[PDB]
């Protein structure tokens, strides 16, 4: 499968309406056109994405996309894939002050909520109606941040330290001593989410009054149990939903950072540069081994250059179904940044993935052999030998 | 303060201790009466090395040794001999009969009422110590005391102290020559304790030492004094690394870390290379290569077993004297290219190397020449299984008819214990046969996915 | 004013450090008692890089000596320059690591690391403007590997913006001295690849080869190897202490040598080396220094550069010389050996020149290469590691101290990924 | 240190009557010669404005150079040497070495020449 790609253009902020307020984003269907404000003669370069959302004009019906529209397009499908037994991921991307935090979290005190609220709402619903005597469900929640290449836990704030990142030989990278908690109702995950959002590090800059200072990962471990007398698969599916809110790239001149803010921006830009390098390469290699021919000699994707790409090794490639939501600003002054996001989004369209359903390998072999026995028995019986 | 506590049990232990303490007293400049004139003449120094000797206020040096026996004879020979004023008067000798070549008599019946005193005095010696490193236990397989009482003492020490290393030097029964009709019973009984409660057991065989004395030192009629002196030289070579300076020092923990792959395989062989007479010390260079090669010669081994019938799992070479690293490296490289010396494929490195500046000393009235260089090799290998298997056969030949068994049951054992010990021995032997096997061909059977 | 804190761990680290302080004290004209008895006025101009001043017009090196076996410390105190060090910086305990990485890292070193960090903080808080640290240790041992890695991790946690140098002696293929070198080397490299800015690889095999083949010595001891290493250490940081026509700080070397963060393992070298009896025949000049610089047999890591390509190299010269000749010679070395340099870095040779040579020489120079051939060394360790981890040869000693197979597997995976990353740029083609 | 530099420049300029211009000497390929030159030229253009500003800079040579990261430093200086300077004179080390070798018959010139 391929990485799903959604782009979303936002309205003006105070900074842009105070200064020049000319838009450069135009959009139609699933096509997004950028126009260079410095070169009106040049071609209006256009990009094709799997989804495109226009939140510039609130009351208009001209392809306006509220929070719900984005959710029904992306998150509902990803939760359906989660019930199918697949690990899924949705991660935000773009520059500072574009909409990552809003899209993933939104404002709780409104009818305008983020992907994570509506996803957990719909999940709690679906487990509630589909509960049965034999069918049962369990869900656990965790929430971590990467501040200065140091992993911190959000749910439990008293930890006050940097956890250790380990590598399971089969399951890949993980975080040790991560306070995964069991929840039973939507009020519980709401309380956890509010505590986590209060725990995150946020500082005010010129580009954004509440600019994020750390990448954030919200992990939901979901398990379906189907117990019956005969041999029905017990604790069959175990899926992981990974909802990732990245901090945005910054420029020191426009941001006005000094001291700690500038160092935070430098670390954020380092992590984002490593992420961009990894995205470009997963892309080229896949596309090649895919189009080129099929040598598959050797391609090295630098996952280890940063902790962010290290933790998300399985989501950016390998065993996961992943979606990339890019945020875009309309202002002309931000043009050189916005195009860059779009360019990387285009490369994200090329990346592929290889996800498969989880099970006990002994039970996997037993089921496969039983199916082979059944097929051979049917073949022999049809031909008069069995 | 790299301090060690020596324990000598039985006749063989006490006599080896006499040789060892003669050597230690001569190395450090200590007189038989405990005084050291070197410090008085010089005015002070570190020559009262705390590894073996404890210094009192008056300038006397009392050894950190514990002698134990059930016969008054062997230690009454020491209480009235040359070294009567060196040892503390408390010598832990039960004024009763002896174990009588009986494991049961020394473990269950008479080993009690002497064990408590022994552990009390060991506690007193250990309390005086700072940074105690381990114990060195000298005893003999095939004897009553040296097997049974050593078993009991090792069990109690492992209960009390726990983490301290316990090295063991012991005299294994020979293939052909023997001094008792009931050696195999005692050896097979005490293997069950030395396997669990020790950390590293060095075994020596008297037939091998007699052959070395006949061939190298040209002694036609040796006695136990010569064998004890050789064993003393070996123990001094082992312990020199924590008494004198050197280019590379090897402590007692590095020993166990490098020579013991698995917990149940801690039975290495020991050899000493420049064993030569004074007359033949001339006409010979005695370089590093010569002694390193002589360590690997089967004729020079101290246990009657051929290393060519097995595989080397670890080697530790301890050099003394005018030795430099480059010759050691050249010798190791030369040895690695010989086809007759085989190493297990799961140990590519193989060698541990230690160097000490202090050359070996000469005991007056001895038989070893004065040399500038020396090496002691310790080799954990699989050939040792042969040395056990013979004994097992002997045990069977007596246990099919239950000969000499009623003496053991009369002293507080039951029959089944014998069987238990024998079974343990088989398991240990099996383990050796499993660790010398080459790794299965391309250990992950085979492999080679796409690209 | 840029100033360095120096840390020593283990026997090898302590001995190399002692020889290094002897060499540096000779260079600055420092008496073994601590007094200054030099001639040139430029020796004291930058004495504060390595030395603190003391009330009697004395100078005390900014050194921290660390071990778990007391004996090595004694060998430092009872020596030619034992009294120069302040006794408060001799940090040690008892019950040494015993060649066990777990004891050095987790069990024993965990208690002494607090004291060592206290002394490090005391030395660093008095610095006017700290530049970085440098640690000397042996990867193939016990306390050296474990406590060096632990100290490196702690310091990088405390001082993230500073430079962390490291001079490591790592295991050789032929010359082996302990049975469990691969385990310690693998875990140490797993730590170093994460927590270090520069790491200079040193191999005893290469140093013995230099002594036998170039210097023509018949009985080389550890003193001569320490001599060569200490010459390299002084050559690295010459430019912080003396003026020159083209300076080169440690940060300049780090920037110009490290293209990506994980590739910072360097091959060191020194020139000239004349064997005390052939110097009367060889004319000393920049071309001869350059010819001996890039020669395969002169490298200190026992990795042939002709089996890979040079990602980057750096040459620091000392002496009065023309910059035209230096630039021309480096340019010639690039073009003539066109197949041993990558094609996506134009001018991948860094140059520095310092005016003041060593005391006894009219010219000198040092070499810091960064090439893919180093992967060979790692591959070797990995092979041996597998040969002992498939059967669990000595694992119980390590698992008794509070470790598990997970750490071994992840360290092996990290080393293999590092090897692959170096191998990515080794083969030709790629281009533009 | 930029504020201190500008304070000293202001002190010098106040003493000057009929100041004609600035002569800025720096080097492409170095960290300070690029970054500090950019900062100083920006602040000088903001402060003084109409006064002339000449640059005498050392451009990287086509073949020989003394650092791996010279192209980045030289390219990133383009905005400042294009927008704020009035006339920039560029010199190359290779050309001057050739002039010394051919005209002055100096076989091994150094930076003093
Ligand atoms: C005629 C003369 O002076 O003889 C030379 C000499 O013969 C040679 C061979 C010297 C000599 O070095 C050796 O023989 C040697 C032996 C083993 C290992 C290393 C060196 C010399 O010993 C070494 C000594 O070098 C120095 O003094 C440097 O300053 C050196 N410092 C020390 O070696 C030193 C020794 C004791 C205490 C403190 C410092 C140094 C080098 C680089 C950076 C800093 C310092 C010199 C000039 C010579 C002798 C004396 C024969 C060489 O020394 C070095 C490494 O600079 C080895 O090749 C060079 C070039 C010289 O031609
Ligand atoms: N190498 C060596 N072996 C000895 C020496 N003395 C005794 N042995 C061996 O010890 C074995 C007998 O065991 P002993 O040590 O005599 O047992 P014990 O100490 O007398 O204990 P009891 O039997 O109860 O008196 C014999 O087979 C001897 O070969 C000695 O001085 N040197
Ligand atoms: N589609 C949208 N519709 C309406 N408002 C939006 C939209 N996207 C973003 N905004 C608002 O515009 C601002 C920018 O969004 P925000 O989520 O803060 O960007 P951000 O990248 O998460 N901040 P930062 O941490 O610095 O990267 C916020 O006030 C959002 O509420
Ligand atoms: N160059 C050099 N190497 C040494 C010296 N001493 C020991 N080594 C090397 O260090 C290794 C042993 O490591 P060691 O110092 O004992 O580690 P430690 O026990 O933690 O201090 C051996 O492989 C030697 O080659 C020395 O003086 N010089
Ligand atoms: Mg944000
Ligand atoms: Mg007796």
């Amino acid at each position: 499968a391929s990485v799903k790609v959604a782009v979303r253009v936002r309205p003006f902020n105070s900074r842009e309406m105070s200064r020049d307020s000319k838009c450069i984003i135009q959009m139609s269907g699933s096509t997004t056109t950028i126009v260079n404000p410095k070169q009106p003669k040049e071609t209006p370069k256009s990009f094709s994405f799997d989804y495109s959302y226009w939140s510039h004009t609130s009351p208009e019906d001209i392809n306006y996309a509220s929070q719900k529209q984005v959710y029904r397009d992306i998150g509902e499908e990803m939760l359906q894939h989660a019930f199918e037994g697949y690990n899924v991921c949705i991660f935000a991307y773009g520059q500072t002050g574009a909409g990552k935090s809003y899209t993933m979290m939104g404002k709780q005190e409104k009818d305008q909520q983020g992907i994570i609220p509506q996803l957990c709402e719909d999940l709690f619903s679906r487990i509630n109606d589909t509960t049965n005597d034999n069918m049962s469900y369990s869900v656990e929640v965790s929430y971590m941040e990467i501040y200065c290449e140091r992993v911190r836990d959000l749910l439990n704030p008293k930890n006050k330290g940097n956890l250790r990142v380990r590598e399971h030989p089969l399951l890949g990278p993980y975080v040790e001593d991560l306070s995964k908690l069991a929840v039973t109702s939507y009020n519980d995950i709401q309380d956890l989410m509010d505590s986590g959002n209060k725990a995150r590090t946020v500082a005010a800059t010129n580009m954004n009054e509440t600019s994020s200072r750390s990448h954030a990962v919200f992990n939901i471990i979901f398990t379906q149990k189907r117990h019956d007398a005969e041999t029905n698969i017990t604790t069959e599916k175990v899926s992981k939903i990974s909802l990732v809110d990245l901090a945005g790239s910054e420029r020191a001149d426009s941001t006005g950072a000094k001291g700690t803010r500038l160092k935070e921006g430098a670390n954020i830009n380092k992590s984002l540069t490593t992420l961009g390098k990894v995205i470009s390469a997963l892309a080229e290699m896949d596309s090649g081994p895919n189009k080129n021919k099929k040598k598959k000699k050797t391609d090295f994707i630098p996952y280890r250059d940063s902790v962010l790409t290290w933790l998300l090794r399985e989501n950016l490639g390998g065993n996961s179904r992943t979606a990339m939501v890019a945020a875009l600003s309309p202002a002309d002054i931000n043009y050189d940044e916005t195009l860059s996001t779009l360019r990387y989004a285009d490369r994200a369209k090329q990346i592929r993935c290889n996800a498969v359903i989880n099970e006990d390998p002994n039970n996997k072999l037993i089921r496969e052999l039983k199916d082979e026995v059944t097929r051979l028995r049917d073949l022999l019986y049809a031909q008069g030998l069995g | 303060m790299r301090e060690c506590i020596s324990i000598h049990v039985g006749q063989a232990g006490v006599q080896i201790g006499n040789a060892c303490w003669e050597l230690y007293c001569l190395e450090h400049g200590i007189q038989p009466d405990g005084q050291m004139p070197s410090d008085k003449t010089i005015g002070g120094g570190d020559d009262s090395f705390n590894t073996f000797f404890s210094e009192t206020g008056a300038g006397k040096h009392v050894p950190r040794a514990v002698f134990v026996d059930l016969e008054p004879t062997v230690i009454d020979e020491v209480r009235t001999g040359t070294y009567r004023q060196l040892f503390h008067p408390e010598q832990l000798i039960t004024g009763k009969e002896d174990a009588a070549n009986n494991y049961a008599r020394g473990h269950y019946t008479i080993g009690k009422e002497i064990i408590d005193l022994v552990l009390d005095r060991i506690r007193k010696l250990a309390d005086q110590c700072t940074g105690l490193q381990g114990f060195l236990v000298f005893h003999s397989f095939g004897g009553g005391t040296g097997s049974g009482f050593t078993s009991l003492l090792m069990e109690r020490l492992s209960v009390d102290y726990g983490k301290k290393s316990k090295l063991e030097f012991s005299i294994y029964p020979a293939p052909q020559v023997s001094t008792a009709v009931v050696e195999p019973y005692n050896s097979i009984l005490t293997t069950h304790t030395t396997l669990e409660h020790s950390d590293c057991a060095f075994m020596v065989d008297n037939e091998a030492i007699y052959d070395i004395c006949r061939r190298n030192l040209d002694i036609e009629r040796p006695t136990y004094t010569n064998l004890n002196r050789l064993i003393s030289q070996i123990v001094s070579s082992i312990t020199a690394s924590l008494r004198f300076d050197g280019a590379l020092n090897v402590d007692l923990t590095e020993f166990q870390t490098n020579l013991v792959p698995y917990p149940r395989i801690h039975f290495p062989l020991a050899t000493y290379a420049p064993v030569i007479s004074a007359e033949k010390a001339y006409h010979e260079q005695l370089s590093v290569a010569e002694i390193t090669n002589a360590c690997f010669e089967p004729a020079n081994q101290m246990v009657k077993c051929d290393p060519r019938h097995g595989k080397y799992m670890a080697c530790c070479l301890l050099y003394r004297g005018d030795v430099v690293p480059k010759d050691v490296n050249a010798a190791i490289a030369t040895i690695k290219t010989k086809r007759s010396i085989q190493f297990v494929d799961w140990c590519p490195t193989g060698f541990k190397v230690g160097i000490n500046y202090q050359p070996p000393t000469v005991v007056p009235g001895g038989d070893l020449a004065k040399v500038q260089r020396a090496v002691c090799m310790l080799s954990n290998t699989t050939a040792i299984a042969e040395a056990w298997a013979r004994l097992d056969h002997k045990f069977d030949l007596m246990y099919a008819k239950r000969a000499f068994v009623h003496w053991y049951v009369g002293e507080g054992m039951e029959e089944g214990e014998f069987s238990e010990a024998r079974e343990d021995m088989a398991a240990l032997e099996k383990d050796y046969e499993e660790v010398g096997v080459d790794s299965v061909e391309g250990e992950g059977e085979e492999e080679g996915e796409e690209y | 004013m840029r100033e360095i804190v120096h840390i020593q761990a283990g026997q090898c680290g302590n001995q190399i450090g002692a020889k290094f302080w002897e060499v540096i004290s000779d260079e600055h004209g420092i008496d073994p008692t601590g007094s200054y008895h030099g001639d040139s006025d430029l020796q004291l101009e930058r004495i504060n890089v390595y030395y603190n001043e003391a009330t009697g017009n004395k100078y005390v090196p900014r050194a921290i000596l660390v071990d778990l076996e007391p004996g090595t410390m004694d060998s430092v105190r009872s020596g030619p320059f034992g009294q120069i060090f302040r006794p408060d910086n001799f940090v040690f305990g008892q019950s040494g690591a015993g060649n066990n990485w777990a004891k050095g890292h987790y069990t024993e070193g965990a208690e002494l690391v607090d004291s060592v960090l206290d002394v490090v903080r005391k030395e660093s808080e008095s610095c006017d403007c700290l530049q970085g640290f440098q640690l000397t240790h042996s990867l193939g041992g016990g306390t050296g590997s474990g406590m060096g890695t632990l100290l490196i991790s702690k310091i990088r946690e405390e001082y993230p913006d500073r430079i962390m140098n490291t001079f490591s002696v790592m295991p050789s293929p032929k010359v082996s001295d302990t049975v469990v070198e691969p385990y310690n080397a693998t875990l140490s490299v797993h730590q170093l690849v994460e927590n270090t800015d520069e790491t200079y690889c040193i191999d005893n095999e290469a140093l013995y080869d230099i002594c036998f083949r170039t210097l023509k010595l018949t009985t080389p001891t550890y003193g001569d190897l320490n001599h060569l290493v200490s010459a390299t250490m002084s050559g690295v940081t010459t430019c912080l202490r003396f003026p020159g026509q083209l300076n080169a700080d440690l940060r300049k070397l780090a920037v110009n040598m490290v293209p990506f963060p994980r590739l910072h393992f360097f091959m060191p070298g020194f020139a000239p080396l004349t064997s005390r009896g052939s110097q009367q025949y060889r004319a000393l000049t920049v071309p001869e220094l350059t010819q001996q610089m890039f020669d395969s047999k002169n490298m200190m890591a026992a990795c042939d550069p002709r089996h890979g390509r040079y990602l980057t190299v750096a040459a620091i010269f000392r002496g009065r010389m023309s910059m035209k000749e230096v630039d021309e010679q480096m340019l010639n070395v690039q073009n003539k050996n066109s197949s041993y340099f990558v094609e996506w870095i134009p001018n991948n040779v860094k140059t520095a020149v310092c005016d003041i040579p060593p005391r006894g020489l009219k010219m000198s120079a040092t070499f810091i290469g960064n090439s893919t051939a180093i992967q060979e060394l790692f591959k070797r360790i990995s092979e041996q590691f597998t040969a002992m981890f498939r059967r669990k040869a000595f694992l119980h000693w390590y698992t008794g101290e509070g470790m598990d197979e997970m750490e071994f597997t992840e360290a092996e995976s990290n080393m293999n990924d590092l090897v692959s990353e170096y191998q990515q740029y080794q083969d030709a083609t790629a281009d533009e």
